[PDB]
């Protein structure tokens, strides 16, 4: 778990320092400033679900604890607390763990791309820039579709995207 | 002693005064947004 | 981090003083500095510590033909900061030719409590357009503190001169100054001192003491933006943290505002989330659409029918976004204030990007085209002369901004995946 | 859905704090205006819900010239509402008049109400006719809530002042107000003054105290004419579904009113149903018969015996109704109001449309006829000339309502197929 968040954790900061990069600054500025704020918004949204369910469970753990005179309830409400985490981290189910990788592959390696040259790139950067808008695109809509469970904070999140139809047309 | 545990703690008869509360104040609101669809609209309009 | 907040021009530092004031309000500290003993929270957001309790805070004051800074002055709000940091026409090239010679000491200023700050987040700017000694100034400093540093961020809370009406150099000034904020200014915060003026006129019936009201309302805003930072939330506890999802690009980086009481003399979080909505309760006045939202919640928790107001104001279907992206509306909930007592226990607060000031903006170009055409508003003094001749400048400044306006209408279209 | 209630007028006001204060005794509240820890229902039916057990009651005061609002004022039911909506002659051009010029500030707090109520079902009207400043004032008022709602509906409570004799101006008055109270009005429900001061000395033997008393009866009414919608029923939960079966036609919308017991100091639903029949206990006073009827039980419920009974009032043929069409006196049965103590646990109500009450309104229309020849009784004041120089007003309301009487005597006709 700890590996897992600062995976993301990792990604959001140097996607600031992108930011960071372009606000200080045609054609091939724009797109990756649009291709910047649109991979922004899913690698937010991504961490922050991840604490809605580490603050809503943590508070049924501490409660267990501060209610009881009995061991083997602590325990299990160890294994409870590991069960619905590991869960709503999807990283029990392989699709969306094997998507959500490849969107955090893909933000590294446009971090460095931007940093490279502080001029727009018209050196072969056009030709990794389609492959990553295409890519990108691509995976976003694929694990959205994969979580579009039964709980009520993850259900209220997915259909932020769906008030503009951007990962159904995507 | 088993008809006093099912009508008390997995009580039967609560879930069954429900049922014939949902249908038949309340229930004008709900079903005059159906008169003039899609089965998540019903879904909002039951869960408030 | 840690942000030297700088004021200039007479309203800038009003606005300074005030939000001191009102920060020394909110944290459990005196005001001549020191902290109580009847006190959880950070008291170390903008504050330099000294040891008898005190919190010396961090903020920069710059005057220029001074009137209002000498009863700024004489104040117990004085004992709290003032490092001695004091130093001395109402045209922008008046302040930017009076800038251009004295910028060193000011900046040597700067320079002390730089190197005085081991740590540094950005620089915020009290400024108002049009304000006379504070146009020309608060830009030439701009353009120095950009040249001189690459590495940090700058915010600037800046009024929108309108009030419906002799100033005839107005809309000049606001274009040359604006010129500097599109390319020179790294976050606006802008406002309508016509809104705020409408809304002091709904919340009582005043029109002459509107200043210290206007003051009331300016402070509720600016402690808003703060309390994020200032008690110890989760996310956006920089500066940069909220910047980043409410800029797309740099030139979408002009920000609105809003305060959910109107009259300040359960509801739920859906019902001040889909107000804050409304555009009667937006301190600032084809079809516009947001481009990103981010709203900030302060008041009573109730922790599941957060997500059921996002299920809520999602099917409530009053806000439709950028087409051309995935553009949300956002939620930031963080602790209602401690140390002082507050009426409307909830208040609200909304960020955003939204296509509607582009009208302000062409306003002010048609009435400078109007005035310009009509050649007797330059008003055609030496500091102008000397400045520029020809006065090509302002012509200059004009084009990047109507350049400006047709970015702003090319990304109010569905199709803005292509320049221009 | 939700309605929002409006009392002006003396009597008006003091029928809407006496409905207001038996409903604080109806429901398990406080009459501060907290809900009671040992309480289902609904206690939503009419109110804003505050915080501290506090349903505050949706209810707009209005006065003119007021003598009797100061003793409503002092009160411990003024501490439910109020929401601060007081605001300041005994003809209806003098109440028409004084509403002419302010009727934008109270319906600038209407709207305060009307975007405060995120759910509405329409406004309720508790008027007096020929109470001086109350008439005039109304009719201008409902004017304006019929031009600025289509979407609304609207009923009236309202009194005919017959008290069998001094005011020489009320037939004026009456027309006038019935001319807007037929055209203008979506319902309305009309008492007779004579036949509750007969059911008054009927129960006891009072002749001074009579407006208390008067106050019981017309609180007993006015529950009971809300009881299926503040409690739980299945139909009529609404308003619309409770008068739709009720008005035939917008000529043929004034409702009668019924209450059980005689003296207020096991019987079958029968029996309170044929004596619902009889007209000694309808508390309003050729061969007239009636053209809709819907009766209201509330109390003891026999299961099978309400089909037995409803044989029973069919084979009885005490009332047979409009011969051109399907009419029928229909029967609703709703739960007898908990929270508080009472006598006769069986209570009943009708609400029809009857032909009696054209009597009454030649019996105004030819008293007008013998003031407006006799010529002494316009009582000639500037209101009235500054209304209008030729008075020629008032003699299209006579035209109108003589028409109105000339429909009530078609519809009484078997035949009233054709126009007229």
């Amino acid at each position: 778990v700890f590996k897992y968040l600062l995976s993301v954790r990792r990604v959001q900061a140097e996607l600031q320092h992108c930011w960071a990069l372009q606000m200080q600054r045609q054609t091939d500025a724009i797109k990756w400033r649009l291709r910047n704020h649109m991979a922004f918004l899913v690698d937010n949204l991504q961490y922050y679900l991840q604490v809605d369910v580490l603050e809503s469970q943590f508070s049924q753990l501490l409660h267990q604890i501060n209610s009881t005179r009995d061991f083997e309830s602590i325990r299990l409400a160890h294994d409870h607390f590991l069960s619905n985490l590991l869960a709503q981290s999807f990283i029990l189910l392989k699709p969306v763990f094997h998507c959500l990788n490849e969107i955090l592959d893909l933000c590294h390696s446009f971090c460095s791309l931007v940093s490279q040259n502080l001029g727009p790139l018209d050196e072969r950067g056009a030709a990794q820039l389609s492959i990553l808008v295409k890519g990108f695109s691509r995976q976003s809509s694929l694990l959205f579709k994969i979580l579009s469970h039964q709980i009520n904070s993850d259900l209220a999140q997915l259909l932020l995207r769906l008030d503009y139809n951007k990962y159904y047309t995507q | 002693n088993l008809m006093q545990t099912l009508k008390k703690d997995y009580r039967l008869v609560e879930y069954l005064q429900a049922m014939r509360n949902f249908f038949l104040d309340t229930m004008y609101d709900f079903y005059t947004s159906i008169f003039d669809q899609n089965v998540s609209f019903l879904n909002v309009q039951l869960q408030e | 981090r840690e942000i030297i907040t700088l004021q200039l021009g007479q309203c800038g530092n009003q606005i300074g003083f005030e939000f001191w004031k009102q920060l020394c309000a909110e944290h459990g500290i005196s005001p001549e500095g020191i902290v109580e003993e009847f006190a959880t929270d950070r008291k170390d957001v903008f504050f330099y510590q000294a040891d008898d309790e005190h919190y010396i805070p961090r903020a920069v004051l710059l005057d220029l033909e001074p009137r209002v800074i000498h009863s700024i002055l004489n104040s117990p709000y004085a004992k709290l900061y003032n490092p001695e940091n004091i130093y001395l026409g109402n045209n922008w090239a008046s302040g930017f030719s009076q800038g251009e010679k004295i910028h060193e000491d000011i900046f040597d200023i700067i320079d002390r409590e730089a190197d005085g700050s081991d740590s540094l987040e950005g620089f915020v700017l009290c400024h108002s357009i049009a304000g006379g000694t504070g146009s020309g100034l608060g830009s030439y400093l701009l353009e120095r503190l950009n040249d001189r540093y690459p590495k940090k961020l700058v915010q600037t809370y800046s009024v929108f001169p309108n009030q419906d009406e002799d100033v005839v150099v107005q809309p000049y000034n606001s274009l040359l100054t604006l010129k500097r904020l599109t390319q020179n200014a790294d976050c606006v915060v802008v406002l309508d001192n016509t809104a705020l003026n409408r809304i002091a006129t709904d919340r009582l019936h005043i029109q002459n003491p509107s200043f210290s009201q206007i003051n009331q309302l300016v402070s509720t805003i600016m402690s808003a933006s703060t309390t994020t930072l200032r008690y110890p939330g989760y996310m956006n506890n920089d500066l940069i943290g909220l910047i980043a999802s409410l800029i797309p690009t740099p030139r979408l980086h002009f920000l609105m505002t809003g305060y959910t009481p109107l009259t300040t003399d359960k509801t739920t979080v859906l019902d001040v989330m889909r107000r804050l909505l409304q555009p009667k309760n937006v301190m600032v006045s084809t079809n516009h659409c947001y481009i990103a939202i981010l709203n900030i919640i302060q008041g009573e928790v109730d922790p599941t029918q957060v997500h059921k107001s996002l299920q809520r104001i999602r099917e409530r279907k009053l806000a439709n976004f950028i087409p051309w992206g995935p553009a949300s509306i956002q939620v930031a909930l963080s602790r209602k204030s401690p140390y002082l007592p507050s009426a409307h226990r909830v208040s609200g607060l909304m960020m955003a990007n939204h296509t509607s000031i582009s009208s302000l903006f062409e306003r002010t170009c048609r009435q400078y085209d109007k005035l310009r055409k009509r050649e007797a508003f330059l008003e055609q003094f030496r500091k102008e002369d000397m400045f520029k001749d020809n006065f090509d400048e302002m012509d200059t400044s004009r084009e990047i901004v109507q350049q400006l306006i047709d970015e702003y209408h090319a990304a109010t279209r569905p199709d803005y995946i292509s320049w221009g």
